[PDB]
Order: C-alpha cells, then structure tokens, then sequence
C-alpha cells in the first residue's frame, strides 16, 4: 500500500530520528543502522514498549506500548521497505496470528526450550542475571507474536535463531510450552516465586521458626 | 575392592590405549575419521541427531553441538539406540558454536 | 556506573547478516552477496548478485565497484541525492540498479572476501560476507541404523 | 601465578583444507 | 512352526506370537517380545501321541 507506506514515514520522523537516523543509517553513539531488521524487529520492540528509548544505561527496560496496531504495521511497513528482512506471521484474515502459533507437541518444545532458553531464562519462564546491570525477563507477559518474534530478530545479548536453526516448526511447540508454563497452576500449595531453595528457606525461618519460638515462648516461663 | 587406578589405558584411540580423563567423544578413534558436528533437534525414536551447514547458523547465534559418527544414526534398532545414548551423556561432549559478526 | 561516557547499549551493532563499513561522506550499510549453494564451493563462471544501500547526509556521487572474485558489472543511474539513499540490490522481503559478479575464483558461505567499493571522492575495500535470506532449510538425506 | 602455556600470539593462520577422509578403520 | 517338526513322543513349549511384533532389532520390537516372553499365564506345552 501506497498510503500506509508514507503514514509510517511521518510517524518515523517525530519518534525515531533522533537515534536511527534520516535514512535509517544510524547516528553514531547514540543508534545502530536499521537497514535489513525488517518488521519483526518493528514489531517486537515497539509493541512490547522498548521503542522509542529515553536513556543509554546498561540494558533497555520494557514499558507501555507507545502506538497502537495499525500505526505499528504502518512503522513495520515502512521500514520493511528500506532493506527487506523478516516479517510478522499473519493468519488468514490478515490480522498478526496468535492462536494458530501454538504447537502441538509440548514435549519436544519443552526439551528445546531447556537445552536452547533455561539458561538465561529460568525452568519455567522466570527471570535470569546477567553479567554487568543486565537480565533476562519473565516470559509470563508476552502474547504467542511477541514469543516467536523475540527468538527470529535477537533483541539484544539475547542471540538470534534463524529460520534454519530453529525451523518455524520447533518454535511453535517452544511458544506452546511457554505459554502452557505461565498458566498451569501449582500443584501442593503457594508456588512461593518459582525459585526454589532461597525462597523456600525464607518462609521456613519466617514462618516455621517464628511460629515454633513463640509456642515455646507461650509454654515456657521467663527470668 | 573399592580402589581403583585412574590412569589405565582403557580408551582405544589412534594411538593405542589411553586413560579416561586424557579423552573424549571428540579423539579420533583411527587416522582420518570423520567427526560430524551434529544438533539436538527431534525425539529419541526419530534420528535424534543430524548433520548441519555453515548457512544455518548467522551472526550473532550460537548452537550447541555433539561429536556424531556415520556409524551410528538414527536409533532406531536397539544396536544405535544405546550408541546415541552415549553421545548425550558424555562429560566432555558438548561444544558451542558461535558466529561472529564480520 | 552503566551510564557513564562508556554504554553497553549504544554501541550494539545491529544484526543484520551484514557490514557497515564507511567510507569518504558515504555510509554503506547490510553489504552482502547473493550465492544460493548446492555445495562446498559456488564454482567459477556462476554470476552472483551484490547487495547494499548507500547513505549520504548533504549533493551528488558517481560509484564503482572492483574485487578479485571476478568482475563486477554496475547496472543503473548509480548516484546518490541530497537528502536520499542508493538502493542497489533488493534482498528478500522487499515488496533500479544492479550489481552482479561473475565470480573468477570460487566462493563459500563462512568466509570473507575483499571488495573494493570506490567514488567520485572516497574508496574502500570492505571484505564482506555471504547471507542467506528467507530460504527455509534444505532436506539432509537420512541416516541408516548404522 | 600465569598458567603457562596460555599465551597469545601475532600470527595470521591460514583457512583449513577441505577434509578427505580416510575411508575405512587401518 | 509346522505339524511336521514335531516327532511321535516329543514335547516342545510355545510362546503366543502375533505379525505386529516380530524381529526384536528395533526398541519398540524388543519391548513387545519381552513383554510376552515375561507373561505369568503365556507359556504352553505342545505334545505328539503316538498313533
Ligand atoms: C503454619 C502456617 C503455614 C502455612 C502458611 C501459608 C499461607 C500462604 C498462602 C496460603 C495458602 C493457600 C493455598 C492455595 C494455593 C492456590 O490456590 O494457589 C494460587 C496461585 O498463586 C499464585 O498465583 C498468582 C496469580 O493468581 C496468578 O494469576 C499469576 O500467574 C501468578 O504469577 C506468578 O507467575 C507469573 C508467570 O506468568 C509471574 O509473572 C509472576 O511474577 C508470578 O511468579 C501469581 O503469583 P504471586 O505473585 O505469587 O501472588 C502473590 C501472593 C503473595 O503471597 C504472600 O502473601 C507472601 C507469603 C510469603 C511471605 C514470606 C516472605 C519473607 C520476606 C522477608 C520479610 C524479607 C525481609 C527480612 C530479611 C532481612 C531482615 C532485616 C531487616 O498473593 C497476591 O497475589 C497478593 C498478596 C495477597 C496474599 C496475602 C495472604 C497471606 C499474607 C500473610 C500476612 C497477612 C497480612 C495482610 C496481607 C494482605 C501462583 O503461586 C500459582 O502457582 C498458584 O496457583
Ligand atoms: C568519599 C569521600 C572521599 C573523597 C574521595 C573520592 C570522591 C570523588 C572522587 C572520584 C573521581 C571522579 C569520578 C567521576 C568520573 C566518572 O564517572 O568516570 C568516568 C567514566 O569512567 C568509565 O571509564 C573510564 C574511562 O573513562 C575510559 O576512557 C576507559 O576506557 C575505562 O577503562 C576501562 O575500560 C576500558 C574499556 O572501555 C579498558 O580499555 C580499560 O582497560 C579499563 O578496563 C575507564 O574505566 P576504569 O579504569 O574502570 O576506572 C577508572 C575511573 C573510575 O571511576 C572512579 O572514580 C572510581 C569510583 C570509586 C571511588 C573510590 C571510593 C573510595 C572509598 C571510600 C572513601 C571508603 C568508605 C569509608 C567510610 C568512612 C568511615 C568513617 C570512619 O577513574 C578513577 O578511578 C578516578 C580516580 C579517583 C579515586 C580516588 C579515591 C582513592 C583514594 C583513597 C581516599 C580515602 C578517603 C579517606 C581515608 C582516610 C566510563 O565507562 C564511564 O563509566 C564513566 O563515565
Ligand atoms: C549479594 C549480597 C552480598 C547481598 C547484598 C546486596 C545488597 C546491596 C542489598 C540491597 C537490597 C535492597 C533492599 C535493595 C534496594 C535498595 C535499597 C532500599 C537499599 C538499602 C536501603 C537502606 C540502606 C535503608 C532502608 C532501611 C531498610 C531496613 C530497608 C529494608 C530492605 C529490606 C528489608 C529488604 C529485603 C532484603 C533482602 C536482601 C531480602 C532477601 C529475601 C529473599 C532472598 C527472598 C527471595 C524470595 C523471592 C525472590 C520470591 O520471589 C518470593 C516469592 C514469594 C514469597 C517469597 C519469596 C522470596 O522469599
Ligand atoms: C553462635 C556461633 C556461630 C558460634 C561461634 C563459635 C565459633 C566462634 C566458632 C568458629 C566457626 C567460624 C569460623 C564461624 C563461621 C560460621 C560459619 C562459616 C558457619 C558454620 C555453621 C554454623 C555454625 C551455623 C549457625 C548459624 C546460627 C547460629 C544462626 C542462628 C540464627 C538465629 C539465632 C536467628 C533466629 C531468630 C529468627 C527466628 C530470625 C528471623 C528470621 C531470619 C531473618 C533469620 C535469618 C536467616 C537465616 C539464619 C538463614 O539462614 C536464611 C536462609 C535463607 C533465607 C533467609 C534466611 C534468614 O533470614
Ligand atoms: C585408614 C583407612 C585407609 C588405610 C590405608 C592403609 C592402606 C590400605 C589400602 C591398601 C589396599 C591396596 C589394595 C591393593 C590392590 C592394588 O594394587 O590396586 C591397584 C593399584 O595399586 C596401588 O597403586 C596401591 C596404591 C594405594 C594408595 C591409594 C590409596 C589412597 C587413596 C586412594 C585413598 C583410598 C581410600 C578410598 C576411599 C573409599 C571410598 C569410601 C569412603 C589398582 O588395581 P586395579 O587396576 O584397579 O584392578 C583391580 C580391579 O580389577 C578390581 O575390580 C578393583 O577395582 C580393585 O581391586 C582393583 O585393584
Ligand atoms: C534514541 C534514544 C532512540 C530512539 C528515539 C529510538 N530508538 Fe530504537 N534503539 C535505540 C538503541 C540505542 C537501540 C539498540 C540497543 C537496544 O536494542 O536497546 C535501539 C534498537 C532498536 C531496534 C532493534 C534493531 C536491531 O535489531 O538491530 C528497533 C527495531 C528499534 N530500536 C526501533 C525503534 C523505533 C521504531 C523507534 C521510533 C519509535 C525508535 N527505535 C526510537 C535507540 C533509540
Ligand atoms: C541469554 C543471552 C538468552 C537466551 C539464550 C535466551 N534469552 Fe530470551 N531474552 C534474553 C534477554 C537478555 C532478553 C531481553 C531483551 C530485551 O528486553 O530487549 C530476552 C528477551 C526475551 C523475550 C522478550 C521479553 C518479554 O517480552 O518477556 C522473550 C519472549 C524471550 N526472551 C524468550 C526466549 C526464548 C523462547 C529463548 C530460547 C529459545 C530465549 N529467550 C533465549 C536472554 C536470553
Ligand atoms: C555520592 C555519589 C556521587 C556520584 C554519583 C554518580 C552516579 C553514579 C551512578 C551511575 O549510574
Ligand atoms: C590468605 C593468604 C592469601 C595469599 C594470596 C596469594 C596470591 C597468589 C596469586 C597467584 O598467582
């Protein structure tokens, strides 16, 4: 379309060309070049609230989105046409597909995702550190668009999985684990996080112990 | 009964018989082997590991990779079953490939 | 203490499957070769495509390029605006120059090779690489029992 | 102390040759 | 087996086994005939008497 295209330039020249550039080349120190990122980079960063950033620090946070859907495939648009790369999947009615990304198979994304994403990300899709100010986020948020589009584009210190590396295939069972993660209640009583040993032996000294001396404290005697 | 020597040659390699900790899934095991970098990609009972091309990893992605021989393969009988099983469970058998940006 | 005159944010390259190399008032940004493999080697007298986009910020600038691989063969008006870019290749996913190589000596996707790109003003060699775009996974014949 | 033998160097290297193979166990 | 291996005055033990389960070299093969060779109730005694 000829009339979405230049929409996504002037909302690109209020927003974005402070850091990226005129002609998307980047200016230097403050913006890389954003020839050949495609849409899904568009769409991963801008509907998840990363873009536009307000600071230089060591790892740029998520927050409130800043446009809505068609202003966002407006932005995609227009920078798909400056380079090419990959794009959004869509669905049939040519709205971005959610329901038809979720896999069949859980085990087979299960053990991919423990081999290839619980390292930086936890078991179940909790938060990770990193080396010097930076992290992995909670999966828990993030629609089935935002799952398979973070793992094509490579966001930041997270890597890039390829087309060819990880087939558009594995990452649908990966998207259908993380998301079954995130909504399967615990079995046995409070999850208490999903960390383990630290919390667990938080609420035992804050809890168990606490409970234990003051029952000794109300049979026993002082002085 | 519980002592044990370390340093006994029971690995046979190229070279002849070497300990334990001297090697890994990687020693050749005659002149001019080939090893494949192989990938973790299916279920146990559909050819768990496959060859791999310098196309299909880009910059700025790692993979993790296994020593794979044309002597085993697949898994499908219970003779490779038991061969790909050792291949996963090697101490020393893992290795990241990384691609850098140019 | 992350906030200082050195970021770890601001000097991320972007991952583009390609350089950004400079060069005299001219910025050439995701420079890569178009070579669909089959084997170990792109065999001699097969021609490949070059790709890339020129940038320049304020009024014109004639182009040509020269490499070792072969000869490369410009197609196009080839010359920058004030405010505008130079597009040459269009890689897959885009919805009119051309730069094509005929490829003396045989190529493989891994390595670098050196190309010299030169202006009106500014030249530089570049050493770019091979990137493959939105072609999906080619079959591997399966294994035996073994 | 340095662990020896870990040092660095100023060589350039060469690509590696194409692997043959020798066909079958010696 | 045939009627024919058998002699007049011999004794032989059977096990049940269907086409679906045959050749135990994949893993899936071995599970099944081990399951029917390990079975409380499955072994049989085949007898030929003498005319
Ligand atoms: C002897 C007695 C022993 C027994 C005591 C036990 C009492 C405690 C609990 C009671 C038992 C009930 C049994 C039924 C269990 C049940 O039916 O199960 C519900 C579900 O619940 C959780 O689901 C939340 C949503 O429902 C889901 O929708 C959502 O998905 C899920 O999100 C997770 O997953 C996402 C991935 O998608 C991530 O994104 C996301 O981050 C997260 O991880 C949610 O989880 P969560 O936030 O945990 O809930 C928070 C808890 C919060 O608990 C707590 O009060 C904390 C208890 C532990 C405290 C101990 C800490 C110690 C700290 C120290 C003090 C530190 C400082 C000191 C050191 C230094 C000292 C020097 C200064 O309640 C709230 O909501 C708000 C607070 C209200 C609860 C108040 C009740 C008790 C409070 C006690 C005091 C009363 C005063 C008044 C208070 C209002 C998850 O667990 C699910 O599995 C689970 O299924
Ligand atoms: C508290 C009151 C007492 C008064 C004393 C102190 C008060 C204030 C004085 C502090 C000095 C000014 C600091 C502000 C400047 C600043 O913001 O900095 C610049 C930038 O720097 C970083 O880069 C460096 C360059 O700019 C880059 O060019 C370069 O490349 C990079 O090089 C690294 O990186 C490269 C890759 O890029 C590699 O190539 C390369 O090899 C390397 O690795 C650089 O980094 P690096 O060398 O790490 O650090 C060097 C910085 C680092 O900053 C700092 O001041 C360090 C901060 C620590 C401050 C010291 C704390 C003192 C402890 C307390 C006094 C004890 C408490 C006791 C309680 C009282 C008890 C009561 C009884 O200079 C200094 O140390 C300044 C020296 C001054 C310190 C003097 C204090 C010690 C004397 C003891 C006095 C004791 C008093 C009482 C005794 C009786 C960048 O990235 C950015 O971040 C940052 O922007
Ligand atoms: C690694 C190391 C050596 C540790 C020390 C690091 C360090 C510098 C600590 C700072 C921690 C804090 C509080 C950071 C914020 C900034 C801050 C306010 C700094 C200091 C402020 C100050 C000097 C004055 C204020 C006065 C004052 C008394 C402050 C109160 C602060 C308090 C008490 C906060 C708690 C501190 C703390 C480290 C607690 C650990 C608790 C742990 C490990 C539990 C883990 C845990 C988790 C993670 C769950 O998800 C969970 C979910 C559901 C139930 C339970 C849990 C649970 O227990
Ligand atoms: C009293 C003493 C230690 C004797 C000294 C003897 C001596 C000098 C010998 C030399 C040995 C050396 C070299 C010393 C180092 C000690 C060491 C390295 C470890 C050895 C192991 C050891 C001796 C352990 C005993 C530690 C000890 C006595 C702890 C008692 C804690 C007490 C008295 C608190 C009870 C009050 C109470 C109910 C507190 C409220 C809850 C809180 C916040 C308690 C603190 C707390 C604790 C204690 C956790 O461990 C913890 C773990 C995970 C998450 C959170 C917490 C946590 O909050
Ligand atoms: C107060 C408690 C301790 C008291 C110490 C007083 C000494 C008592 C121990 C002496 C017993 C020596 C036994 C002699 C036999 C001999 O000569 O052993 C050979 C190698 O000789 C040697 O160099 C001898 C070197 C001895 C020094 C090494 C011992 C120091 C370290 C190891 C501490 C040991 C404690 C172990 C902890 C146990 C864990 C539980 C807490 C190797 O044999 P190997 O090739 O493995 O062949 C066989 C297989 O076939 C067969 O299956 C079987 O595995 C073996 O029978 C094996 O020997
Ligand atoms: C300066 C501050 C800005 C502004 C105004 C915008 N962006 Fe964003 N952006 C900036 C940096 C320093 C970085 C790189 C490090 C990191 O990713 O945090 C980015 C990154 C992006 C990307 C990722 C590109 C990649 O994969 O190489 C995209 C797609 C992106 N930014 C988009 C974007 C848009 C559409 C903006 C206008 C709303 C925008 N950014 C503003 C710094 C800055
Ligand atoms: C270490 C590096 C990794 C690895 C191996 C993976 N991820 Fe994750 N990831 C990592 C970081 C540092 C970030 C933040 C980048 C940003 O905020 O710009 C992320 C981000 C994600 C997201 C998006 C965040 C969200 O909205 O919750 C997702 C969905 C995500 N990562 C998933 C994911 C999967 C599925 C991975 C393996 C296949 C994976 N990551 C690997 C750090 C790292
Ligand atoms: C008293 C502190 C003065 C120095 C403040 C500088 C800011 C450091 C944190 C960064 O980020
Ligand atoms: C307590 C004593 C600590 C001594 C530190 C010695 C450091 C050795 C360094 C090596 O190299």
């Amino acid at each position: 379309q000829s009339a979405l295209l230049r929409t996504g330039k002037q909302l690109f020249e209020t927003s974005c060309v402070s850091c990226h550039g005129a002609n998307l080349q980047g200016v230097p120190d403050r913006g890389p070049s954003l020839i050949g990122t495609g849409e899904a980079a568009v769409y991963f960063q801008v509907s998840t609230g990363r873009m536009p950033a307000m600071r230089g620090e060591a790892q740029a946070p998520s927050k409130p989105p800043h446009f809505d859907e068609s202003q966002i495939d407006a932005l995609g648009a227009y920078v798909q046409a400056n380079g090419g790369g990959p794009t959004v999947p869509r669905d049939d009615h040519g709205a971005v597909a959610q329901e038809s990304l979720i896999g069949g198979d859980v085990a087979r994304g299960g053990d991919l995702f423990r081999l290839n994403c619980a390292s930086c990300h936890n078991f179940t899709g909790k938060g990770g550190a990193l080396s010097s100010g930076k992290y992995a986020p909670d999966l828990g948020d993030a629609n089935p668009a935002q799952i398979y589009t973070a793992m094509l584009t490579g966001p930041q210190n997270m890597p890039k999985f390829s087309d060819r590396q990880l087939t558009p295939d594995e990452k649908r069972d990966i998207v259908a684990y993380v998301r079954e993660s995130a909504e399967t209640p615990s079995y046995g009583g409070y999850g208490l996080g999903g960390f383990g040993p630290a919390p667990e032996g938080m609420a035992m000294w804050i809890i168990g112990m606490v409970a234990a001396i003051g029952v000794a404290m109300w049979i026993g005697s002082r002085a | 009964g519980l002592i044990k020597n370390p340093w006994k040659p029971v690995v046979p390699t190229a070279e002849g018989k070497k300990a334990v900790l001297w090697t890994s899934g990687w020693t050749p095991r005659f002149k001019g082997e080939t090893i494949y970098l192989a990938r973790a990609t299916g279920r146990p009972g559909e050819s768990p590991f496959v060859k791999m091309r310098p196309e299909d990893i880009d910059a700025g992605g790692m993979e993790t990779v296994f020593p794979w021989r044309e002597s085993d393969g697949d898994g499908t009988t219970v003779e490779s079953e038991h061969k790909l099983t050792e291949i996963a469970m090697g101490v020393r058998n893992p290795v990241m490939l990384i691609r850098i940006k140019p | 203490c992350s906030a200082g005159q050195i970021s770890q944010t601001t000097t991320q390259e972007p991952a583009v499957n390609g350089v950004n190399a400079q060069a005299g008032q001219v910025s050439l940004r995701n420079v890569h070769l178009r070579a669909p493999q089959q084997t170990d080697y792109v065999e001699p007298g097969t021609t490949v495509e070059l790709l890339f986009v020129a940038a320049n910020d304020s009024s014109n600038k004639l182009k040509s390029i020269t490499s070792d691989v072969g000869e490369v063969t410009l197609t196009g008006d080839s010359t920058v605006p004030a405010d505008g870019v130079l597009i040459v290749g269009e890689p897959d996913g885009q919805i009119a120059v051309t730069a094509e190589v005929e490829l003396t000596k045989p190529i493989t996707n891994g390595l670098l090779y050196d190309f010299t790109f030169t202006f009106e003003d500014g030249e530089t060699t570049v050493a770019v690489p091979i990137s493959a775009g939105e072609q999906p996974r080619r079959p591997v014949p399966p294994a035996g029992p073994g | 102390c340095s662990p020896p033998g870990e040092t660095a160097s100023s060589e350039p290297g060469t690509t590696p040759a194409i692997w043959t193979g020798s066909p079958s166990p010696a």
